[PDB]
């Protein structure tokens, strides 16, 4: 019988943006939860709806782990119930949430000397993001009556704006990269437990 | 579809957009106060005005949002930093004349050179060189020659200069609806659109010379007892009646009084307080005088340091390999990254300013919630009041006694608080008069109160009224003195170091009130207690977001800018100046002058 690849999100090279997280459906495998207590290298474990107890003893049929990099404050607002500029407009926690939070500071693969400017979030949505929506859109923000057919001038900006992250950086605005697994029982046949 | 939600919509777009620019352009200005080389000069040029650049493309684009219709006090306290066009209403050629005298008003400054070129010998630098002969020497024509020849060329080629400054500056404000220039640096302590709080850019002026109507009978003792202690140094060129000379203060200026100190100490049997053989035979380094200025405000509730404000910032000179421009200077880059920049050595004197450089950390931590535009003090004598509350506090013998450095069995009597107190008050009361007077002075030649032909007979006509100093020999309007200043060449405001003084006393008045003190202020100390530290905090956190006057309504209680803790702080020692002064002149009078034949 084989383990599940968490391998694969947590030990990747090269995670993504929040903007654009990645998705990856974890199913039919004996996924073990209890070296991730015992690892002591995640700043933020928190798990919601389930106990780090209860999680070898009951199986779930899908298991969702979502993977970004945001900053160093707005681990906060990865949590059900929470606004911001990442719970809002990038990636939005349902407030019946079941899954838990994995959260670690990667400042020394996340943060080159002079600027890693390749992770981005949205900074200006016309609306309000549902629970679990991801919409990758590079359309100018329309934040007046004008209108502007795509040129990026007087209150029309860029929605993705880039994360300035350096390795002499605060603790609050050093990249901590994040996995959220999300848990669910649907009707179908379950097996993924410890 | 309204202005004050385009107002908040384009201010995100700033806020995390200037803040990537600001780290880039002072992280490259730190790499030059490290390494000062060919290569990291231009770095500070080419990232800094790309943030120059930057700071004009927005200034041309908040303009668009009308002030009249935002109803949000901290979009139109963010939004009023912004609009303000500075020197973008000149032309092409008064901006490239304006841009052109400061790099060259800056320079006949920093590089004026003073040789005699009758003897040889008589050639020195100015730092250690000139700032060491006008301060522990103890001759008159010694000092004579370091004062009038230093003034000779900077004071000579900087008043041609100066006078097309004048002109120049009062254009760019005149064209962004202030009256003069004046008027433009008194809008720093300007509030509006609060209702009761309403502090006019005007009523600066009739608060500076209103609390100088409390400091004159205060200083008119401690001027009176230094000019009778100079009577002893120098008999027979200092009248007991009339004024003091202008070399014997202490330095270039004038402006402080500390060096002073070593002549006219009020009991020379006592001995001085001192931690300097306390830190070398305890083997203290580099390392312990900030893990034991940290602890200082640990104790009062403030947080700790950062982790990379102990591997980023530069405490000790690195060798001879690299130079660097280590004038203390606290460095807050943003970002979360807070660094500091000082040549330290084992002495009291870096031990206090220890105190003062984290205390400016400690309050460029406290506002970092806030946005971009809202990141500075409530005005600009607001944030060196802060720092220098901490030096006050670290100065006294129940901290010094507490962190084991001075003596278990250390005597304190009448006789140790005057000659601290003296100490203090050359370096605090008597800067008082010299920087209302220079401010007085820059205030009345931009609202054009002077013709050019009294334009350096106005200016010791105040000095033997305000500050009662005679020159030795007299200057023609071919001279320009105050010119040869940091702050008035380099065109530095100078008001905030008169209101970080009056500030520095509402603020340790009310937090030695909150920490329960009972006795004199200036034994007092706030360390040891959260419930004063916690009270500083929700004023230091505020920034820039709330006026200056809801913020001394914070930790003090009154919205105005107060004298009487000033007189509580001096209180032991002008009743001791008083008793000293029974035989003396106190006062002055204006008709004395040392070339009056």
């Amino acid at each position: 019988t084989n383990l599940c690849p968490f391998g694969e999100v947590f030990n990747a090279t090269r995670f993504a943006s929040v903007y654009a997280w990645n998705r990856k459906r974890i199913s039919n495998c004996v996924a073990d939860y209890s070296v991730l207590y015992n690892s002591a290298s995640f700043s933020t474990f928190k798990c919601y709806g389930v106990s780090p107890t209860k999680l070898n003893d009951l199986c779930f049929t899908n298991v969702y782990a979502d993977s970004f990099v945001i900053r160093g404050d707005e681990v906060r607002q990865i949590a059900p119930g929470q606004t911001g500029k990442i719970a809002d407009y990038n990636y939005k926690l349902p407030d019946d949430f079941t899954g838990c939070v994995i959260a670690w500071n990667s400042n020394n693969l996340d943060s080159k000397v002079g600027g890693n400017y390749n992770y981005r979030y949205r900074l200006f949505r016309k609306s309000n993001l549902k629970p679990f929506e991801r919409d990758i859109s590079t359309e100018i923000y329309q934040a007046g009556s004008k209108p502007c057919n795509g040129v990026e001038g007087f209150n029309c900006y860029f929605p993705l704006q880039s994360y300035g992250f350096q390795p002499t950086n605060g603790v609050g605005y050093q990249p901590y990269r994040v996995v959220v697994l999300s848990f669910e029982l649907l009707h179908a046949p379950a097996t993924v437990c410890g | 579809s309204t202005i004050e939600e385009q107002a908040k919509t384009f201010l995100d777009k700033f806020n995390h957009e200037a803040e990537d620019l600001f780290y880039q352009s002072s992280l490259a200005s730190w790499n030059y106060n490290t390494n000062i080389t060919e290569e990291n000069v231009q770095n500070m040029n080419n990232a800094g005005d790309k943030w120059s650049a930057f700071l004009k493309e927005q200034s041309t684009l908040a303009q668009m949002y009308p002030l009249q219709e935002i109803q949000n006090l901290t979009v139109k306290l963010q939004l009023q930093a912004l609009q303000q066009n500075g020197s973008s209403v000149l032309s092409e050629d008064k901006s490239k004349r304006l841009n052109t005298i400061l790099n060259t008003m800056s320079t006949i400054y920093s590089t004026g050179k003073v040789c005699n070129p009758d003897n040889p010998q008589e050639c020195l630098l100015l730092e250690p060189g000139l700032n060491e002969i006008m301060a522990n020497s103890l001759d008159y024509n010694e000092r004579l020659w370091a004062w009038e020849s230093w003034r000779s060329e900077v004071g000579k080629q900087l008043r041609p200069l100066y006078e097309e400054y004048v002109v120049l500056k009062n254009e760019m404000a005149r064209a962004n609806h202030y009256e003069d220039y004046g008027d433009y640096w008194r809008g720093d302590y300007e509030v509006n659109g609060v209702d009761g709080y309403d502090y006019s850019r005007g009523q600066l002026i009739e608060d500076v010379e209103h609390t100088f109507e409390e400091i004159k009978p205060l200083y008119e003792h401690l001027h009176a007892y230094v000019r009778a202690k100079l009577m002893n140094a120098y008999p027979s060129y200092i009248s007991p009646i009339g004024c003091l000379p202008a070399h014997l203060l202490g330095d270039m200026w004038g402006r402080f009084w500390t060096n002073l100190y070593s002549l006219t100490v009020p009991f020379g049997q006592k001995p001085n307080i001192d931690v300097t053989d306390a830190m070398v035979d305890q083997a203290w380094d580099a390392q312990r005088i900030f893990k034991e200025a940290e602890k200082f405000f640990v104790s009062v509730g403030l947080p700790n340091m950062t982790q990379g404000f102990w591997e980023n910032s530069m405490l000790t000179d690195p060798g001879n390999v690299q130079k660097a421009v280590c004038h203390p200077t606290a460095w807050d880059l943003g970002k979360g990254d807070f660094r500091i920049l000082m040549c330290t050595k084992v002495t009291m004197d870096d031990f206090l300013t220890a105190h003062h450089e984290m205390g400016h950390i400690q309050y460029d931590m406290a506002y970092a919630a806030q946005p971009f535009l809202l990141r500075n003090g409530a005005n600009e004598g607001f944030h060196e009041a802060v720092g220098e509350i901490m030096s006050l506090s670290a100065a006294t013998p129940k901290h010094l006694k507490s962190i084991g450095l001075l003596s278990p069995d250390f005597q304190e009597d009448n006789e140790t608080e005057i000659n601290f107190l003296l100490k203090q008050a050359l370096t605090i009361v008597g800067t008082l008069p010299f920087t209302y007077m220079l401010e007085k002075w820059r205030w009345m030649v931009f609202k054009g109160e002077i013709p050019k032909d009294q334009w350096m007979k106005k200016w010791w006509e105040m000095k033997r009224e305000i500050v009662g100093v005679v020159e030795p020999v007299p200057h023609d309007e071919t001279y320009c003195d105050p010119a040869s200043l940091f702050h008035v060449s380099n065109d530095y405001s100078f008001i905030r170091y008169y209101t970080r003084t009056l500030y520095q006393f509402q603020f340790q008045e009310a937090l030695c009130q909150a920490a329960k003190h009972e006795g004199p202020l200036h034994k007092c100390d706030i360390s040891n207690s959260t419930e004063a530290g916690q009270k500083l905090f929700n004023m230091l956190r505020l920034g820039k977001s709330e006026p200056w006057t809801l913020a001394l309504e914070n930790v003090v209680g009154a919205k105005n800018m107060n004298v009487r803790p000033l007189l509580n702080y001096f209180e032991p020692l002008f009743t001791w100046l008083k008793d000293q002064n029974k035989n003396s002149f106190v006062g002055w009078s204006t008709d004395w002058s040392p070339y009056a034949d």
